[PDB]
RNA sequence: CCAGGAUGCCUAGUGGCAGCCCCACAAUAUCCAGGAAGCCCUCUCUGCGGCUUUUCAGAUUAGGUAGUCGAAAAACCUUUACCUGCUAC
RNA sequence: GGGCACCACCAGGAGUGGAGCCUGCGGCUUAAUUUGACUCAACACGGGGAAACUCACCAGGUCCAGACACAAUAAGGAUUGACAGAUUGAGAGCUCUUUCUUGAUUUUGUGGGUGGUGGUGCAUGGCCGUUCUUAGUUGGUGGAGUGAUUUGUCUGCUUAAUUGCGAUAACGAACGAGACCUUAACCUACUAAAUAGGGUUGCUGGCACUUGCCGGUUGACUCUUCUUAGAGGGACUAUCGGUUUCAAGCCGAUGGAAGUUUGAGGCAAUAACAGGUCUGUGAUGCCCUUAGACGUUCUGGGCCGCACGCGCGCUACACUGACGGAGCCAGCGAGUACAACCUUGGCCGAGAGGUCUGGGUAAUCUUGUGAAACUCCGUCGUGCUGGGGAUAGAGCAUUGUAAUUAUUGCUCUUCAACGAGGAAUUCCUAGUAAGCGCAAGUCAUCAGCUUGCGUUGAUUACGUCCCUGCCCUUUGUACACACCGC
């Protein structure tokens, strides 16, 4: 402890980005997206993003509790001052890292690829993202590469709405043949982010005008 | 690539020439019994010197003696 | 690579602070247009790249054909050209 | 035919190409001088400034890190260890001399993995570069075609832009551009501060000596202009003039901090390339290899060698200079507690550098980083000169285990080539070009490199298609692996 304010920061960064390395590796049965760190005085408080929660859970304090160990044993901390939890995501199909995990399984479990992506969009489409759009490249069938393209609705490719509206997720896929690279852009409709602006910079929407009569003699009306 | 160089000598590790029930200790009596060469000063007795010319041993410490016995 | 010998107007110059004190501009020809190193070349003092080869291979690459490169004995002073590679809910 | 661009040229600047030297890359050389990459899009690139490590190469040695399965020894030892000198480069038990330890780990096989800076980027992922930061791309209707397709997406004029205006079997749309974002500029208007700066005043130093001038002190009190950095505004080509079917716009004055898309970037479409990377990668297919390894690991080298080619670069050919003094001003940064970071201040030393001491985990201390180029007064005056500094010899320092194949610094000495560089060709349009230094990056030590930063600060356009490239259109095509074609 005791460092330079901006070593620290950094620091804490390397190890959170070491935690979501962690995960991505660890809980790929249990389908994790992302994790969120808050770091208050005495205990920590590191939640985790994951489709099957339960799972993730174990049985009343399991798998979770290993989890916590581990960390603990890595970064010199004691029982008490880590504290994890297991929560569900609002809106699996808006998420992105999820969407990839999961293409990534079905391709592992054998599935028709361009089926599933199709099937993937739908699933985004439903859950309410603008539009939405799968690369599935390598070797689907033959030797020479060919990248696969599936994609719905819009999909902003240039300026500062990318990182506000599109969710990327990146997921190389191990097979007997050899690899397949997965990428996946989702682009959340502008009405449900929240954070940041809630629409497009360029799009502007000019209210409706209002009807008045004119004239109807000069009066009063006095109180 | 480069090909391989080829001297020929190889050098493998021995195998030790292992012998266990060894010839040192006595008894003659029966009842007691009489131990030959002599027993490690360093460590405590189990343990047995090395003889040699006018040069001794042990392994338990590697080899750590000097003076003749 | 070379240099001026003299028939001559040269001309004791004109400009810019001429003044001697420097700058620049003004003196046809030249007769010779001539000499030194190098000079088409052929044998020597007898050179290192040919002659075949047989051994292989480096490879040349996506694959392949034909040539080429590298280490071992005998007279003579290119790694490129060219063929053949892939489809619907 | 029509566009566009200082990676095109004009009008100019600075140049490079010559010189020496650095450094890349060839070629040769060499045990080995590891490899990747060659038009732009290889060649100061691999963040690649290699002393070992790195490291892949060579000469040599060491080690198992041979997971797991199954049998041969299964303690009358499986195999583990092992001082002493010869051994050995060698206080490598590397072993052959040895005769002590070690206890079922192993180990001897057979299935089976594992590692590999081994191979193949023309087997792949991801990332990157390039077509192209150019202006391009798409689909929904509707029309033209039996059809592939086409129109929309275009004569013209505009614009940096398929930017718009217009003309129109096309209408309204999306992507790309724009908007966006970040930063660079303005705020005597807000919110703020002894970690930013000032004002009055206390004590206090010196002056002229009247009241006044410069100071030094975190003594008090108060302020926010500069500072920072929060929230906002502010520029929209604004007002006016012309010019243009009185459109899009463009051109000039006025004001304004700002009138080049306000400057600079960040991102940046469709389709691709057999472009690069399997030497960033526990990203990886397959092949190879796989216990005297192409694994690892030690030790000594090597990437740095030199008849010689090109490529970034630096230093100079001086008088707009050189050398001395003196004046003396920046901005980006960065910087340690488990290490050894930046390191003021004091003493020693001609220097380099040593030492003691601090201050700093940082608007606080280094640091006003009083950086250079600059400015002033003097010394040499246009001579291969005091220009120029190479190669050289010696010593003094430092970093590290190790400095010869000078690591770097400093001290003296040596004084080479080069009087502005031919054919060629690069870069550039404003705080730019060029000069100048700083800065971090790599870093134990090394800057001629690099990403940034500020300082000094011009010349000439503000156009055109002459060249070069690229883009479209119309044309022609025996091409479609598409002119490296057939
Ligand atoms: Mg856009
Ligand atoms: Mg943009
Ligand atoms: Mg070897
Ligand atoms: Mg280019
Ligand atoms: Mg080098
Ligand atoms: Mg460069
Ligand atoms: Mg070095
Ligand atoms: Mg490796
Ligand atoms: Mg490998
Ligand atoms: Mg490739
Ligand atoms: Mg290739
Ligand atoms: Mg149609
Ligand atoms: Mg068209
Ligand atoms: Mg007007
Ligand atoms: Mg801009
Ligand atoms: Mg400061
Ligand atoms: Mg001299
Ligand atoms: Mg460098
Ligand atoms: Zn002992």
């Amino acid at each position: 402890a005791i460092i330079s304010k901006k070593r620290k920061l950094v620091a804490d960064g390397v190890f959170y980005a070491e935690l979501n390395e962690f995960f991505t590796r660890e809980l790929a049965e249990e389908g994790y997206s992302g994790v969120e760190v808050r770091v208050t005085p005495t205990k920590t408080e590191i939640i985790i993003r994951a489709t099957k929660v339960q799972d993730v859970v174990g049985e009343n304090g399991r798998r979770i509790n290993e989890l916590t160990l581990l960390i603990e044993k890595r970064f010199k901390y004691k029982r008490g001052t880590i504290a994890l939890y297991a929560e569900r995501v609002h809106d699996r199909g808006l998420s992105a890292v999820a969407q990839a995990e999961s293409m990534k399984f079905k391709l592992l479990n054998g599935l028709a690829i361009r089926r599933a992506a199709y099937g993937v969009v739908r699933y985004v489409m439903e859950s309410g993202a603008k539009g939405c759009e799968v690369v599935i490249s390598g070797k689907l069938r033959a030797a020479r590469a060919k990248s696969m393209k599936f994609a719905d609705g819009f999909l902003i490719h240039s300026g500062q709405p990318v990182n506000d509206f599109i969710e990327t997720a990146t997921r190389h896929v191990l097979l007997r043949q050899g690899v397949l690279g997965i990428k996946v852009k989702i682009m959340k409709d502008p009405s449900r982010n929240t954070s940041g602006p809630k629409a497009l910079p360029d799009a502007v929407t000019i209210i409706e005008p209002k009807e008045e009569e004119p004239v109807l003699e000069p009066s009063v009306k006095d109180y | 690539k480069k090909v391989y160089t080829t001297p020929k000598k190889i050098r493998h590790k021995h195998k030790k020439v292992k012998l266990a029930v060894l010839n040192y200790y006595k008894v003659d009596d029966e009842g007691k019994v009489a131990k030959l060469r002599k027993e490690c000063p360093n460590c405590g007795p189990g343990i047995f010197l090395a003889n040699h010319g006018d040069r001794f041993y042990c392994g338990k410490c590697h080899s750590t003696f000097a003076t003749q016995k």
